[PDB]
């Protein structure tokens, strides 16, 4: 069936919740309006105030008794209403979520998941987020995720809910609705930590995923109307990340670009490009470029010029490939 | 005098017929009575100006603060505009209003225009003065608190006599923020007055799964302050009340929370749906508190107030919107290179590599 | 049967020359009052080992739990160990012994041997124990209150007709997270009883520089739940209003806040200095309140105590302390390879990696 | 005069509070405790109680009063006990401080410090060993500073509180007393955004800052009995770093190792190998490598495992060599 990433993501909470009992899902605003993206729409109405619930308006207590249901017996998905909002509950987070099992020789588990809207890239009224997955995959303990697809979205989102590892699940939502997908009905997973071919090639390696997917995709398609065949790499999970698919790309290609919407400084892609550099030096036959946000807050008026362009894009490619 | 604190029923002063309840003389003169109304009118007619803006495409977001006037225009009333400092949320365009603040950069900063002193950084509801010490609206709900406490502080400190009003909704005060940035400046005694626009709801999560104290002013016992209950839908019970506290903090005697009930009448913003977690008769009942009126029947009972007069205001103000509305479009599109200024006092290497990287581009 | 709420002067049970003041009458089987003097004793003892271990070096910090005695054995025997949930900080080794985890776990913890189940992963004073459900210590002061909220709301979804308890000092009220996490729990009418330690100082600031408001029951009505202000150097008051709050929990009433008044008569931790910012009259006059000598003038009263048990109780504690302490040394280093164990429940590539990395060296 | 790091950078701050009275000290602990480092001591005695406050523990509170005492007129130099406790006042620091200048168009400003002890190699833990420095570094609106000697102490925090901007100051704890370097007690500055040359080289360039410092330096000391000639160089700022110092060692000597206890996965030394290796990679003769600290929360046991060696720095320094 086609459906929108809306639609797959509430696909997948309704499927697991129906097979799990434990499986409960609660933030601001989640239950009786079903979300301001309207991802849970419908699930109150069907499992109850007990299953779905509505929480006061703190962060800590969402991301901390979340962990605290994890620990005891449930299976819970909190619901950060913007990934820009993770700060006020950032120690639970950090302090609590991602290091439980470590600090406590296994003996507690965290079996969570916390979904979030991110990027900007859309004025549908709502607030544009700042991508803060540095954060968390810095952060030793935390499962990092941000989806693109539809298909990928009731793949991973399932899968994070059966993943013991808690998992920090990013939703761009830029590609809420932006386009529908075939969808299949019946039940099935996607494997965390694996990254997936969009469109291969030979001549440049793309390294992308989340919210830039749009403009990485048509960047490519550009460069092929020149003659350049571009790999388009979705990493989809940050934390664990493809390293044999990344590798075995730029290997090929022989020189890659990456791009985010995420702040330039101390980035996830930053890690990337710098574990290129260590261990494929001698597959280079250019710089690893990286395409990013700004250094600067996000920009409301800017906001067409801060989220990479295609052009900025084809920019770095050119560069790659003149090199 | 002195309020009752923590008292079960909210504070009120305006009787329904337009009696005087207070047990105090009413000390305001009749033209700062009329003020008082006139600038309500403004508030809630710049708000309907809001929804004329969202549907004409004008503007990508408002939040609707019809139902807000009484308690918004008091507190600008309460202070000492251009002295006193303010630390607002994105509902407040009404007190912002009343402070004084251009309409220009006001519509400017919904516009994201030239116009906006913010330079169109955020996006709409996000208003900041300088001028008027109107500290610029932030994003993350609460977060205001812990800023607005360490004015205070730096307030007494420097002896300025200036006092810090800040304002929040019902469900900021959930937020750790809330409670950690207003224990600090009650234990330092600082001259703030923390006062809740409560309209019973947090975009749809009501009062009841908000928190479980039955009051929001019941929470100043957390803190040692005095705590007020007052019925936002009447400008002079909440203007009397926040000026009380604000010459409390003034004179050194420490902080106060204020708990204004109001109503929101619009739906949380023009992202949101009203319809669709509210019952009709809720919203119809406390549609028949609306704060306008209700003055209105005040100055008329005291031949203050006459139809003539209302007409003339409603006129000069939509004729003062129009203006401002203009000039704020005359004023042009910020700028792409904005986009690197203000980060830092000056733009570091890394932010001139990346603005010329832009111009690639541009 | 019902403590009164917010009381102007602290709640206390025992007299001044060990009489019962309470209105009800006292409940408790003279056995039962006998293994609270015992579990304090215990308690104040394991902290005396402790200053040891730091003299000795065999640990390299501690936090003094001296004068928490009543508080902390009357928490641990107003819940059900290893049924309900209990989400201590740091300074409730005391909480622990009394709440049955063995010594040989909180020394292995200690001193960071095998014989620690959460394997030497933290520095000492951050026990844990699954078996006993003892949230494993967290460094970052109230961090574990939401948690808490969220391990009640948990209970209470499931059923299991279990409580948790949450302990955290006077200090730990002032943060966001403490606020924001009780909120969330009296909201959904959880099982949660939080309970502070009120010492009147972390570390060097006292409670005056804290909050403004005069007491911590106080900040109940934040929450719309009820508040208790307890003598906590009272065990018999302690265990009483806690139990009290518990069994309200229990039975979905939701959540209360009780305030038990201690002293901290040893300084913040190891790696500080007491007598630097507190009036030795303070000391003094709170060293005369100490809750040991206070309940063993009660049971003295009531034929329940002679000096030749004290010394029978006091050997065998010693004897205990001795044989825990080998058995945790015995139990050898924590090896080095655990450094990359647990992070998550599998070893991702890149931690392979590292140690992969570690061990050519 | 010779002194420790803590001598120098009590001596700091009393400097600029005799300087300008809007210089406050606040934190927990700081006044009649004088620190639980003694970075404070005397300050209270001598300012008074309104010049240095105790304050209620919440971090939030700290940094957050500390962000509106500045934009009213005071100059807060606030305290965070450890760095690892800045997280439950995180959003007060990513969210008012860092973008107060950017979002209110230049109309509010943030002239504040916010320093913290560091690093590990001090046996503690989880929460009394972190460098949290990439948390701030992905901060725009953020200057952050580490320093590593008693005269880059009082020069570099001097240099903080007459900067305008709000500056994370980081002070690695191991390296409070380690040495009694000498002390101009003079009024001197140091350049926010200058690394410092430690060691001339020619066949190696050595990247780090704060906690690693010791091991580095010696690191170099034995490469130079062994032949090697290593080039140190001790950043200094984080942000903004000293590009050019970098990029002119590396253009140089050909390789460079990046050293740093903080954790690996979009560490900063991420950020800068990243960037060497987009803007040297004609200029490198071998991979850039990154002898960071493992990707697990701070483990007590494994402490001196966990914190960078003089010899997995030689063992880094050796594969560069050998490349
Ligand atoms: C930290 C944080 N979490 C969530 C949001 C999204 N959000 C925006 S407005 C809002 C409702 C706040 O309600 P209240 O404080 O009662 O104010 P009102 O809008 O009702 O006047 C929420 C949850 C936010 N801005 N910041
Ligand atoms: C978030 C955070 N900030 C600071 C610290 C450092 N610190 C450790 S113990 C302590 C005192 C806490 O006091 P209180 O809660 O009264 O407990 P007590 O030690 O008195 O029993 C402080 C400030 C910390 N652990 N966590
Ligand atoms: C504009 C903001 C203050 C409220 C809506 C949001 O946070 O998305
Ligand atoms: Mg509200
Ligand atoms: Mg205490």
């Amino acid at each position: 069936a086609l459906m929108t990433m809306v639609q797959a993501l509430n696909r997948a909470l309704d499927e697991e919740m129906a097979k799990d009992p434990r499986v409960v899902v609660l933030g601001e605003d989640v239950g009786k309006r079903g979300g301001v993206f309207l991802v849970t729409e419908g699930l109150l109405q069907k499992y109850g105030p007990d299953r779905v619930m509505d929480t006061p308006l703190s962060e800590a207590a969402i991301v901390g008794a979340a962990l605290g249901m994890a620990a005891h017996g449930l299976r819970p998905v909190a619901e950060i209403q913007f990934a820009d909002y993770i700060f006020p509950g950032f120690d639970q987070l950090v302090s609590q979520v991602a290091k439980l099992r470590y600090r406590s020789g296994g003996q507690f588990t965290a079996p969570l998941v916390v979904r979030m809207p991110s990027g900007g890239g859309v004025r549908g009224g709502h607030h544009h987020s700042q991508s803060p997955e540095a954060h968390f995959v810095h952060t030793a303990g935390l499962k990092v995720v941000a989806v693109s697809t539809p298909y990928d979205a009731k793949g991973l989102l399932k899968a994070a809910i059966r993943d013991e590892d808690p998992v920090v699940f990013l939703e761009p939502k830029r590609l809420y609705r932006s386009v529908k997908e075939e969808v299949p009905e019946e039940d099935y997973t996607l494997p965390i930590g694996k990254a997936a071919l969009r469109r291969e090639g030979k001549d440049l390696t793309l390294i992308c995923y989340g919210t830039v997917m749009p403009e990485v995709l048509q960047a490519a398609a550009e460069l092929a109307k020149a003659g350049v065949s571009a790999e388009v790499l979705d990493l989809r999970t940050l934390m664990p990340w493809d390293y044999e698919a990344v590798m075995n790309s730029v290997a090929k290609t022989g020189r890659v670009v990456l791009v985010s919407d995420a702040p330039r400084h101390a980035s996830f892609v930053s890690e990337v490009a710098a574990t290129i550099a260590e261990d494929l030096l001698d597959m280079l036959l250019a710089p690893p470029i990286r395409v990013t946000g700004f250094d600067t807050p996000y920009p409301y008026a800017q906001d067409k010029l801060y989220l990479p362009t295609v052009t900025r894009i084809l920019n770095a490619a050119k560069r790659a490939l003149d090199y | 005098h002195r309020f009752e604190t923590f008292t079960e029923e909210p504070i009120r002063l305006i009787g329904e017929e337009g009696e005087w309840l207070g047990d105090f003389p009413l000390d305001l003169e009749g033209e700062k009575l009329r003020r008082l109304y006139r600038d309500m009118l403004a508030a809630r007619m710049l708000d309907e100006r809001y929804t004329i803006l969202i549907r004409t495409g004008k503007t990508s977001f408002i939040a609707p603060a019809a139902g807000h006037e009484a308690a918004q225009v008091a507190i600008a009333h309460a202070i000492r505009p251009g002295f006193d400092w303010v630390f607002p949320y994105y509902r407040d365009h009404g007190l912002a209003l009343a402070l004084g603040i251009p309409l220009k950069e006001l519509l400017g900063q919904m516009l994201a225009t030239k116009a906006d002193p913010n330079k169109g950084r955020q996006m709409p509801e996000h208003p900041g003065s300088k001028a008027l010490n109107f500290f610029t609206v932030a994003s993350p709900i609460a977060s205001h608190v812990p800023p607005a406490a360490g004015a205070a502080i730096s307030m007494k400190l420097l002896r300025t006599g200036q006092v810090a009003v800040c304002t929040f909704g019902d469900g900021a005060t959930s937020e750790g923020d809330w409670y950690a940035g207003i224990n600090f400046a009650a234990v330092q005694g600082a001259p703030a007055v923390f006062i809740a626009e409560n309209n019973f709801y947090a975009i749809s999560v009501d009062y009841r799964h908000q928190t479980h104290s039955p009051t929001i002013a019941d929470k100043a016992h957390a803190f040692g302050i005095p705590g007020y209950l007052v019925d936002g839908m009447d400008v002079l019970a909440s203007y009397y009340v926040v000026k009380e506290a604000v010459e409390r903090a003034r004179r050194g005697e420490g902080p106060s929370l204020v708990e204004l009930r109001v109503y929101r009448y619009g739906p949380h913003s023009s992202a949101d749906d009203d319809s669709r977690y509210r019952p009709k008769e809720e919203v119809a009942f406390w549609r028949k508190k609306d704060p306008i009126p209700r003055f209105r029947r005040f100055l008329e009972a005291r031949g203050l107030w006459n139809e003539e007069w209302e007409e003339d205001v409603r006129e000069e103000i939509r004729a003062e919107l129009e203006r401002g509305l203009k000039e704020a479009e005359e004023a042009g599109p910020v700028p792409p290179e904005w986009m690197f200024e203000d980060v830092f006092a000056e733009k570091p290497w890394h932010l001139l590599r990346q603005e010329a990287l832009l111009k690639e581009e541009l």
